[PDB]
């Protein structure tokens, strides 16, 4: 649905 | 602030702890105490202030959103009137999630940007106010979201331009800063074609450089370029 | 109170609201708010109340079991001095469980208890007491151990006599009682015996009764007594 | 490893 942003180191 | 008496030291021991016990709100809380010492922070500092507030700030969004549909549903044409308590209820929790994204862009006009001189801090820290102003954006409404939007904006793009001076396309702020910028073009600013060309350059430039790396710098940076692919799928 | 100006109903309404949001600690507020307007809750109030604290505590729980085995590994003979920080942490965690205890155990007798004259909600209220007595144990070493153990086993054996005269053995909240308290044996008490002779009891009396139920009564029942079985498969 | 509680309604 929403787009992916950087994850958590 | 009520970490003003506790050594720099102990508040990045308990930060880390903190982050084992998944206890993110103290471990926030642990490393603004250390940013406000006024001494830089190194690479793994920035890494758990980050870490720390995007937990933090990840729940209030998921939170804000199921309270905005539930809002939105209320306010169908058709929907039984229930009072103002859905509206004031995400009030709070917008005004909580507002807070946050404040406390995030007070320590870094406070003095972390002005101070970063290397390119890994200056990117790291720029990339971070795009992305407090893109979160402040995602629940703006009033005249100021063009100037939040247009604020978020540019601090991605000041970050772009050092990042394309000074690293390598594979570097991995690199990487995730295009990311993020890309998520902005398309669910904040109405860019989505801008967020497809952005992707799509970024994944193949890091691709070309990929040969140069080490394999634990391949897997950092081939993960970071799946989720460009992923959004590319999603967004094509 | 923070939450003295709200209506009871609306409290209620944005409890639901939290509930849906995963907000736990707002939810908590909002049912402390509830209950202390005075009235006694309903049925589905008493629910919203207990998810509100369970999830609240549960969180606190699973965070200090983490910094404390920490600190055991740092007590372990040959393990490397660290300073204070982890012991200081993991006690700022439990007191801060401690005193959301605290808080439910304030509700119960001020006065949520004394007002409960039906069985199910006394059942519920007692057991709720021994619930949070129990986690109070859990992080109990000073003098005091023993007196929060004996509390915890009081309300729970309270709460054991009135479900068995008032409720038939299918009874959820009768089996969640007997489930709980079989925990406090094994985990708490050092009674693993007690515990598996409780279980087993509450197992059998509930198969016998499961012919009397509805299709929905008879899932309820089953769920819980599904869990009896699982600790009695972990215990034997 | 730990016993299981009753859990949330
Ligand atoms: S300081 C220790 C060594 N360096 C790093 O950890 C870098 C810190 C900065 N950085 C990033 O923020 C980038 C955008 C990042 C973030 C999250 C990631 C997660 C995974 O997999 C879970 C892989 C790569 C990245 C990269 C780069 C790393
Ligand atoms: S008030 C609405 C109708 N009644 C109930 O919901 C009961 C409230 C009291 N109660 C319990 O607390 C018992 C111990 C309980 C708790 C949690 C459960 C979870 C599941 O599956 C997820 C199944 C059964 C129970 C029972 C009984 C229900
Ligand atoms: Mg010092
Ligand atoms: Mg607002
Ligand atoms: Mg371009
Ligand atoms: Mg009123
Ligand atoms: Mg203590
Ligand atoms: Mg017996």
């Amino acid at each position: 649905q929403r787009s992916t942003s950087t994850p958590n180191v | 602030g009520a970490m003003g008496s506790m050594e720099r030291a102990s508040l990045i021991q308990k930060a880390k702890l903190a982050e084992q016990a998944e206890r993110y709100e103290d471990m926030a809380a642990f490393m603004k105490g250390a940013v406000e010492k006024g001494e830089e922070l190194s690479c793994e500092e920035r890494n758990l202030l980050s870490v720390a507030y995007k937990n933090v700030v990840g729940g209030q969004r998921a939170a804000w959103r199921v309270l905005s549909s539930i809002e939105q549903k209320s306010n169908e044409e058709g929907s039984e009137e229930k009072g103002p308590e859905v509206r004031e209820y995400r009030e709070k929790v917008e005004t909580e999630l507002q807070g946050v994204c404040d406390t995030v862009l007070g320590l870094l006009d406070s003095h972390l940007i002005k101070e970063a001189g290397d390119a890994e801090s200056r990117v790291f820290y720029l990339k971070m106010k795009g992305d407090y102003y893109r979160y402040l954006a995602e629940v703006a409404t009033g005249d100021d979201k063009k100037r939040i939007i247009d604020s978020a904006r540019s601090a991605y793009q000041e970050a772009m331009d050092i990042s394309k001076k000074e690293m390598p396309p594979t570097n991995p702020i690199r990487l995730g800063l295009a990311l993020n910028f890309s998520v902005f073009h398309y669910e904040i600013a109405n860019s989505p074609e801008e967020a497809i060309s952005l992707a799509k350059t970024t994944f193949d430039e890091a691709m070309a450089d990929l040969h140069t790396l080490s394999e634990d710098s391949y897997k950092d940076s081939t993960l970071i370029m799946q989720l460009l692919r992923d959004n590319l799928t999603l967004w094509t």
